[PDB]
């Protein structure tokens, strides 16, 4: 399974989601990528089966962006982890589950501080500066217990993001094909292409 | 079976085997593999016979309705994604299908969507799937050139598909080649690898360690 | 002055209603003080009467006690 | 636990010709090891010089060739008695055998006629529900006998002219109806002995302009 | 439950119902729209009956469906709302369903639908809301105005005004608008909209509110300050020519 | 005019009959004229089209529900496409069930069956249309003649349409000589050409007027028009 | 009011007879039935000349080969034509075939006779039947051309020339003696042209009246307005000739 | 044929307006009073309770003013069983809302809920419409105070003071001349209670009939405090308005 | 076939008042004058068992029923459509709480839930509302005993002292002076019998006079002993012979 990062400072927030989608035994495509932007403040990066994923992305989209049109205001992203927790709640319990490792992250107006959450398949909601799922957590919550700050910038947590991509590529017999950088904070949504050396 | 498409300046370039296996036994030859929705776009054969033929089939119906209630031809991404919805709502039935939407549009132009009873949506520029996908991701990307010209991009399809039948059990049979244009898909002819095979290996040179 | 064309624009009305239509037709001429009523007077009497005075009709109820 | 499915024997063969096409199957039918009767037909007549024959489950042939015929008979009624071409019967099949997909017919069936210009058509359809346009094929058990035979003589497969080596292949030519029924009695009399299931006389039925002619040949009893 | 058909053809031929909610809508607020080459602008006005009505959590009288196509209404604004619910909720299934945001002619279509299912349906009144439809197709920067009946007729108008005294507000807009020569500026179709207001409210500044839509997800909501700028202008060039 | 009791169908007239049933009765009458009659091992059934003008069609008026039964119209004509597809359902059932050919008196109580249940409940309305049922089972052929009242009945002949009840004397006069005749089907048409004949008032018989169908053992369900009914006429 | 599907004394459905009246407060639409096509025709009635000639479109096209016009109030219509498209599509889809155009008529004249309360037997709802009426028009391979009239009674005529609407009866006196089985595609539109001339309201061109045509090759298509423009030429050229 | 019986609840009048929502209209001048004033400091929701005898009970009794969430509070004009329903509902919506986002429901979605909960039966059902008008009041971090108005008919605006019962008029045109923009919370109470004098039907104005919900912001941030002022507290601020 | 009454009899009349609703307050206005006022330590209802024929049992009619053992019921309408109301409203009871929260509901709660089924009665289509008008007393451990009345438009009331009947205008005009702030259970029942003294107008004796009291828990009439978190039902009503013993204490 793939390869789904998220790491977050004083000043915003920064996902990392791997380009390889491992299907069979050969790869359909390395350039990959498997972000949504609920919000322009907003952005969602989901992993797991991939049987579930797009289709429930665009679901939770669907109503995110049906809210924002309604109210016209911008949910925190608290209130979107709440309402993916909920469909993962009362989805695992039905018939067909879905399987969605989802991570959630964004800038909230309120408070004028970035949030990230994690959620698990089951529907697990925390808070964390920091997190990954599958088979990536295991080098990434063991070097970032060490280096991560609470009062760094994103400049820097780049180049710790560079460390963690670096122990991945270097311990997974699974090949995530480099990784797509994103950063959100309240200017907006930006895309780093900058992985391997910065 | 191995289906392969892709893509370059001129258009879009499909090339599948008419190879249908009953298991052990091959139990035909002569299947067409691609199911010509309308002249616009294409489909493929993967996997389940009747789970593909008959969605496929499908698709021309909701196409016809869009372009009926819009006035308009409908988008490659539409098209893909309501089978992909069809196939989700689906899942777990016992579906097994693979397919290549292959179509061209103005302002998108071209664009290749891969679907399966997975229900995975993709794009991209190079897929192959079948039972010999893998005895054919070895050969395109080689040679894959944006600026290949038709009778080149042909070629190298034709070519791909003889190595990997050549290979693969389940593989072989005819070989039919699409190209799609603004007007749609040209049907070019149908190749058997008999003349195929004969004529690279004394032409080319390939496949130096077969006898004769 | 095309009375195929009036009587085609006026459907479903007694003919009190066309009686009606012909004297509104011969009171906006007099408004406009011109002594001949044409074709354009016609329809903007036929116009006020039919349409404008249709909530105020009686063939619509009492038909269905027919 | 229960099986819902099962086997019956008997084996089809249907083969299309240039203004024609031909449908040929074995009566034999039989349960378990034992042979259960020796006369069933299983090609029938559908209408509009349409023929079919179903292999496999009997009770799930005899259902589908049931409710193809209901079927045609509203098409009959609801299209001012429009001609049925082959290939709307052939959709149809299909729409048919896609009816259900938690409890599909695990039948073979094969059907044949005349498109709109007057060629012959055969089309095999799939117990999954799918189907394609052929020239030849057999069904069943037995086809593995039979249907490499076909190629033969009538696709001409791996034969050459003699005195050219091998670089020139032979020119296809278009069969009589006595040319096929002869082929298609000598494919069967080489499969009866070969094969357990097959025998107990052979029906083999003609689609002409004219309309459908009823034939049939004893074979091995054993 | 209730399966009593409330719809039925008149001896006349005309739907009493449909035909009464015409009238239901002829009671509402005047709305106008106007389109340039590029600019679509909605006008509307509000009721002055009653004062002490603030503007912030006043609900607008034109609706935003989407990032590119806008909705304004008149004549009963109770059910009107429901159809903006239904639209929106459409356009985010047509989003999910087609992969590309909803068109003007589309949205149109759905809503007229809607309304002509609502005059079919057994036990269910027609709308009495007359709605006006304004916004910009993807990739186009051609300006779309459409406007649907409570009988489910729809079309586009190059200028439109529905509500009380429409009558006087098309006729203006039959004279001092050209539908061959549309205005060019932004300025220009916002001040021929103030000039048509004009005609009937006839004083009430503090209650027309203006929406000018633009291509590219640009829907501005002009504010009082500017409104009565406008009409400074506006009305010294009315009475000294 | 309507009275006070028209109101829905489930309601009860102080003398004790329906006027809905009786309005559809009006309304079968108003169709036009569509004679039919049978022999012992012949039934016959002759239609009278109507065109609404010169540049129009004709309303076929005879409908096949399966080869060995046929129907006929005297009527609305939408209601005979349910009719006559419910007979047609019946059909194949028995067929797929029972492989018994649908007897014909089982075929008009079906069809009494079905046209009850609207006029015993409140939302239904009577099929105002007229079948006069055909066909040939194993006892011999047989004729019927349907009405909304849910009223069927077997019958040598009839004729049900406009004007059509006067031309009931000629098949009375004559019902003695069409009983023995037997396999003899172009004078057996013949003799309902006749009948038909005397119910008209305005226009004569045509090539395009004419509709004739035909049932038998040796003679299968066949519909006549255009050129081929010129010879009867 | 008292009762909905309630017969009558005459014995005529209520509604249905209603509707059958209400097709004349609607535009007239006029189609020809030729050897080499079907031409067909309609009246726009800008209600003001702020309308778009290009918005309301009282033609649709079913299908390649099928194609309809449009009379009496249009949004009942709206699903007719749905119905009518999902069933030729359907239809292509089962039988891999076009569509018969009088089983398509059929399949939709079927419609119109669901106005009930409580349906029972079946879930069915529609409160009272529509007040349209549309005349269907398509080639077919074993007929030809064809032009039904889709009444809102559930009955339909195969009509050679026909005009609907408010022109029902002044129109549809003149193509009496207009329309012979020689008559050409050409001379169709013509008179087609002279005919809703003859039944203008305003000045007829491009903007006011809108025509299409069924062919056995073009299939379905739509006039464009130059040349409905030099049709009208072509007419007014024609009618001063002597 | 359950016809005659039908008294077509959802029908157009021959000018084109409802008749039931007409007489609902009527039904809701024939209730108590209620009034709402807006205030920079907070919201204060006032009512008179109609029939009032001894023999009725007020230590714990609050017929007008209902409690939907711990900063939303409502004000009830009309027919008290019908806006019981109406109550539970949106108390449902509102804990829904709670369960979905985790936040607290802001005032307008509420508002929309019980509006459409309203047209859905003014629409179709053929049932009657609910002879209940609503006063919202609530406080949120989008808008500040918020204090809408509801109608048999399913429409809401936004009123910085309104009066909704009998002598409606009377009340507005009071409360209009008084009403500024910066009163605190005391200031709105004082008009309030005057107007109420001014417009009761009776002679004095006892503590008995009359009914107080406030909206106060303190120390605390973020978080309102909604007091119900029991008598004990009503009968006081009546000597500091003067009318004692 | 169903239902074909699926529209709304109650109609809002064009004076702007329900019609069902104030032909059900006529309705009830009219019938048995029943009666109920709350104590410091209890609350008493009493009605009249108005005895229609002298062949009948007035024992085998219950008048006033048990809620829950600690809230009663009494009525002054139409007798089937309160025994009715009173069956469904001890079921919804039962669901609402014994299901769901394990005890019973206090009386606030209780009345508004029984007044919802009334208050859906004049909504639902096809349907009349309830002749009845309930008078609901009762004891909880937070609000202390309090009494209820409900009338057929739903809207409930809390009263210290009430009366509904014929003689209601005489008993409501007559318990103001009659009631103060203070008082007894004993006081109470003899001001209730007092008051029913002139209403009645037939025989007056204990087997007429329908009395039930909410006081302390009677342990005697729980029907079981060693749980000392219960002590046993408030409700308790007198039988003939306990009424006849108050009824010459005037």
């Amino acid at each position: 399974m793939d390869i789904i990062l998220g790491i977050r400072v004083q000043d915003s927030v920064i996902l990392a989601s791997s380009k390889a989608v491992t299907r069979g035994i050969s790869v359909l495509k390395d350039s990959d990528d498997k972000t949504r932007q609920l919000s322009p403040h907003t952005l969602m990066s989901f992993a797991g089966e991939a049987g579930d994923t797009v289709q429930f992305a665009e679901y939770i989209q669907a109503n995110i962006q049906l809210y924002s049109i309604r109210e016209d205001y911008e949910l925190s992203p608290q209130a979107v982890s709440s309402f993916v927790r909920q469909e993962l709640a009362k989805s695992i319990r039905s018939r067909r589950p879905y399987q969605v490792n989802v991570l959630i992250g964004g800038y909230d107006k309120k408070k004028n501080k970035p949030e990230l959450y994690q959620i698990d398949y089951l529907g697990t909601k925390v808070e964390l500066p920091y997190g990954a799922h599958g088979y990536s957590g295991f080098y990434t919550f063991s070097l970032l217990d060490h280096h991560y700050r609470p009062d760094m910038t994103t400049e820097e947590g780049l180049d710790l993001l560079k460390l963690c991509v670096q122990e991945l590529e270097k311990r997974m017999p699974m090949d995530f094909k480099g990784v797509i950088v994103k950063i959100v904070d309240k200017d907006g949504i930006r895309q780093v292409d900058d992985f391997q050396a910065q | 079976t191995t289906t392969l498409a892709f893509r370059f300046q001129g258009g879009i370039i499909v090339a599948v085997d008419s190879r249908a296996t009953a298991g052990n036994w091959v139990a035909s030859q002569t299947v067409k593999k691609v199911i010509e929705i309308n002249p616009f776009l294409l489909g493929t054969m993967a996997g389940g016979a009747a789970d593909c033929q008959f969605w496929e089939t499908w698709l021309g119906s909701q196409c016809r309705l869009h372009e009926l209630r819009e006035k308009e031809r409908i988008s490659v991404a539409a098209a893909s994604k309501i089978l992909s919805n069809l196939v989700y709502q689906y899942k777990g039935a016992g579906l097994s299908m693979g397919t290549m939407i292959c179509g061209y549009t103005r302002k998108e132009g071209p664009t290749i969507y891969y679907v399966d009873s997975d229900g995975t949506r993709l794009k991209g520029d190079i897929f192959c799937v079948g039972s010999g996908q893998t005895f054919a991701y070895g050969v395109l990307d080689s040679n894959y050139k944006w600026d290949l010209s038709v009778e080149d991009a042909l070629y190298l399809g034709k070519r791909s598909i003889l190595a990997a039948a050549h290979r693969d059990a389940y593989s072989g049979g005819s070989v039919n080649l699409y190209h799609v244009t603004e007007d749609g898909w040209i049907y070019h002819g149908n190749h058997d690898v008999g003349e195929l095979f004969w004529k690279v290996k004394e032409e080319e040179g390939s496949f130096n360690n077969v006898i004769g | 002055i095309r009375w195929e064309l009036i009587s085609r624009l006026c459907p479903n009305s007694t003919g009190a209603e066309l009686r009606s239509v012909c004297t509104e037709a011969g009171m906006f001429a007099i408004r406009a003080r011109r002594k001949v009523a044409t074709e354009k007077d016609f329809l903007k009497a036929v116009d006020k009467v039919i349409s404008g005075y249709k909530k105020f009709s009686s063939t619509s109820r009492y038909m269905q006690y027919n | 636990q229960f099986n819902p499915y099962g086997d019956n024997g008997g084996t089809i063969l249907g083969i299309a010709g240039e203004d024609f096409a031909v449908l040929a199957g074995d009566t034999r039918n039989i349960t378990d090891y034992s042979i259960n009767s020796r006369y069933e037909p299983k090609v029938f007549d559908c209408g509009d010089n349409i023929v079919m024959s179903a292999n496999g489950f009997a009770a799930d042939g005899d259902a589908l060739v049931k409710r193809f015929k209901n079927s045609v008979k509203w098409y009959h009624f609801d299209h001012n008695d429009k001609k049925l071409s082959i290939n709307s019967a052939a959709r149809n099949i299909q729409h048919l055998l896609y009816g259900k997909r938690f409890f599909p017919y695990y039948v073979h069936t094969i059907i044949a006629g005349l498109d709109e210009d007057g060629k012959g058509a055969v089309y095999s359809f799939d117990p999954v529900g799918s189907y394609e346009r052929e020239q030849c094929r057999a069904g069943g058990a037995a086809a593995s006998l039979i249907m490499p035979f076909l190629d033969n003589q009538v696709n001409f497969k791996n034969q050459y002219e003699p005195g050219t080596n091998g670089k020139v292949k032979k020119p296809l030519k278009y069969l009589s109806v006595e040319e096929v029924i002869k082929l298609v009695r000598d494919s069967f009399t080489s499969a009866t002995e070969r094969h357990i299931q097959v025998g107990d006389g052979l029906e083999i039925l003609i689609v002409t302009k004219d309309g459908v002619r009823k034939e049939f040949y004893e074979l091995k009893r054993d | 439950g209730y399966d009593r058909a409330l719809s039925i053809f008149s001896p006349d031929g005309h739907i009493f119902q449909v035909e009464y909610a015409l009238e239901a809508v002829k009671r509402g607020t005047c709305a106008v729209g106007v389109k340039g080459k590029n600019c679509v602008v909605l006008g509307c006005e509000r009721r002055s009956t009653l004062k002490l009505q603030d503007t912030r959590i006043t609900p607008s009288k034109v609706s935003k469906i989407d990032s590119h196509v806008v909705l304004s209404f008149s004549g009963l604004n109770a059910d009107s709302r429901i159809l903006i619910e239904k639209a929106r909720v459409e356009a985010q299934s047509h989003r999910l369903t087609l992969e590309d945001p909803v068109t003007v002619e589309y949205l149109t279509r759905y809503v007229a639908g809607v309304q002509q299912r609502y005059t079919q349906s057994g036990g269910v009144r027609p709308f009495g809301v007359s709605t006006l439809i304004a916004g910009f197709d993807p990739r186009d920067d051609e300006p779309k105005l459409y406007q649907t009946e409570p009988s489910g007729i729809y079309s586009s108008w190059s200028a439109q005004t529905i509500g009380r005294n429409s009558k006087t507000v098309r006729e203006f807009l039959e004279k001092n608008y050209d539908r061959k020569e549309p205005p060019a500026t932004v300025e220009e179709c916002v001040k021929l909209t103030v000039r048509s207001l004009l005609e009937v409210v006839q004083t009430g500044a503090k209650n027309i509110e203006i929406t000018v839509v633009k291509p590219d997800s640009d829907i501005v909501a002009l504010s009082s300050e500017e409104i009565n700028q406008y009409v400074t202008q506006i009305e010294q060039e009315k009475q000294e020519q | 005019f309507r009275n006070n009791y028209d109101g829905d169908t489930v309601t009860f007239s102080p003398t004790g009959r329906l006027f809905q049933v009786e309005y559809a009765l009006e309304a079968i009458k108003q169709g036009s004229v569509t004679v039919g009659l049978r022999s012992n091992t012949h039934a016959v059934l002759v239609a009278l089209k109507r065109n609404a003008d010169e540049l129009s069609s004709y309303q076929k008026k005879i409908i096949k529900c399966d080869e060995h039964m046929g129907l006929s119209l005297a009527g609305l004509a939408p209601d005979a496409r349910v009719l006559s597809n419910y007979l047609r359902q019946q059909c194949n059932y028995s067929s797929l069930v029972f492989n018994r050919k649908l007897a014909v008196e089982r075929a008009g109580h079906l069809l009494c069956d079905k046209a009850q249940k609207n006029t015993q409940s409140y939302g239904g309305r009577p099929y105002g249309v007229g079948l006069l049922i055909i066909g040939y089972d194993k006892s011999g052929a047989h004729l019927l003649e349907f009405q909304p009242s849910g009223n069927v009945t077997e019958l040598y002949g009839t004729a049900i349409g406009a004007r059509s009840q006067g031309a009931k004397t000629y098949l009375e006069r004559t019902l003695d000589t069409f009983i023995k005749i037997d396999g003899n089907p172009d004078e057996l048409i013949k003799a309902g050409v006749e009948a038909i004949s005397q119910s008209l008032r305005d226009e004569s018989l045509t090539v395009d007027n004419l509709s004739i169908a035909i049932v038998g053992k040796d003679t299968p369900f066949t519909i006549y028009d255009g050129e081929a009914v010129a010879k009867y006429i | 009011d008292r009762g909905v599907s309630t017969f009558s004394p005459e014995g005529r459905l209520f509604q249905v007879e209603y509707s059958l009246e209400a097709i004349k407060l609607g535009s007239t639409a006029i189609g020809i039935a030729t050897k080499e096509g079907v031409v067909l025709g309609v009246e726009k009635r800008a209600t003001s000349p702020l309308l778009e000639s290009d918005s309301i479109e009282k033609i649709v096209e079913i299908d390649r080969h099928i194609g309809c016009a449009m009379s009496g109030l249009t949004a009942d219509a709206r699903s007719m034509i749905e119905h009518a498209r999902t069933a030729a599509v359907t239809h292509n889809l089962y039988y891999d075939e076009d569509i018969n155009v009088e089983s398509l008529t059929q399949s939709v004249c079927d419609l119109a006779l669901r106005f009930g309360e409580g349906a029972s037997g079946e879930e069915r709802l529609m409160s009272r039947p529509f007040g349209v009426a549309l005349l269907i028009a398509g080639h077919d391979a074993d007929d030809g051309y064809q032009l039904f009239h889709a009444e809102p009674s559930g009955t339909f005529y195969r009509y050679n020339a026909k005009a609907i609407g408010s022109g029902s009866e002044g129109a549809q006196a003149e193509l009496l003696n207009e329309w012979h089985s020689s008559l050409t595609l050409k001379e169709a539109e013509l008179l087609v042209l002279k005919i809703l001339k003859q039944v203008m309201e305003e000045k007829l061109d491009e903007n006011n009246a809108q025509l299409s045509c069924i062919t056995k090759q073009d299939g379905f298509k739509i006039y464009d307005n130059e040349k409905t423009a030099e049709l009208i030429k072509e007419l007014k050229e024609k009618e001063a000739a002597e | 044929g359950s016809r005659r019986y039908d008294s077509r609840t959802t029908i157009f009048s021959p000018e084109g307006r409802l008749y039931q929502v007409e007489y609902a209209l009527e039904s809701i001048s024939h209730a108590g009073t209620a009034i709402g004033i807006m205030a920079s400091d907070g919201i204060v929701l006032a009512a008179e309770r109609k029939v009032t005898s001894t023999l009725l009970e007020q230590d714990t009794s609050t017929e007008k003013l209902y409690k939907l969430n711990d900063k939303i509070a409502v004000a009830v004009a009309g027919l008290t069983a019908d806006a019981e329903i109406l109550i539970n509902t949106a108390r449902i919506h509102a804990q829904n809302y709670l369960k979905t986002y985790n936040e607290d429901i802001p005032v307008e979605i509420l508002v929309r809920r019980l509006s459409d909960i309203k047209q859905g039966y003014t629409q179709h059902g053929g049932l009657r419409p609910f002879g209940v008008s609503f006063i919202y009041a609530g406080y949120d971090d989008r808008y500040g105070y918020q204090l809408y108005t509801s109608n048999p008919s399913g429409n809401y605006t936004g009123w910085k003071a309104i009066s909704v019962g009998a002598n409606t008029s009377a009340a507005q045109t009071l409360l209009q001349m008084d009403y500024k923009d910066d009163m605190k919370v005391d200031d709105a109470i004082e008009l309030a209670l005057k107007t109420l004098s001014k417009t009761t039907d009776s002679s004095a104005l006892t503590y008995d009939r009359l009914e107080f919900a406030t909206i106060r912001k303190g120390a605390n941030d973020g978080e309102v405090y909604q007091k119900i002022f029991k008598p004990q507290e009503i009968k006081d601020i009546l000597v500091k308005t003067g009318i004692t | 076939m169903t239902d074909r009454y699926s529209f709304s009899l109650t109609t809002f009349s064009p004076s702007g008042k329900l019609g069902q609703i104030d032909y059900a307050l006529t309705a009830v206005k009219q019938g048995v004058t029943s009666l109920g006022i709350k104590a410091t330590n209890g609350v008493v209802i009493a009605t009249e068992k108005k005895s229609s024929s002298p062949l009948a049992m007035s024992e085998t009619l219950s008048k006033v029923s048990l809620l829950t053992p600690d809230i009663g019921a009494v009525y002054s309408g139409m007798g089937p459509d309160y025994r009715v109301l009173v069956d469904k409203s001890r079921k919804v009871a039962h669901t609402s709480y014994k299901r769901i929260y394990g005890e019973y509901p206090p009386t606030k709660l209780l009345v508004s839930e029984v007044a919802k089924i009334m208050q859906e009665a004049t909504q639902s289509g096809g349907v009349r509302p309830f002749g009845v008008s309930l008078l609901i007393a009762g004891h909880d451990e937070f609000n202390g005993f309090s009494l209820y009345q409900v009338d057929p438009s739903g809207s409930y009331f809390p009263w210290k002292a009430t009366a509904i009947g014929k003689g209601s205008v005489a008993a409501k005009t007559f318990l103001e002076k009659r009631w103060n702030d203070e008082l007894e259970l004993e006081d109470a029942i003899h001001i209730a019998l007092l008051t029913l003294k002139e209403s009645v107008e037939g025989e007056f004796n204990g087997d007429t006079i329908e009395l039930a009291i909410i006081g302390d828990e009677n342990p005697d009439l729980l029907g079981y002993t060693g749980i000392p978190t219960d002590k046993g039902p408030r409700f308790r009503k007198l039988t003939s012979q306990e009424i006849n013993d108050r009824l010459e204490a005037l």
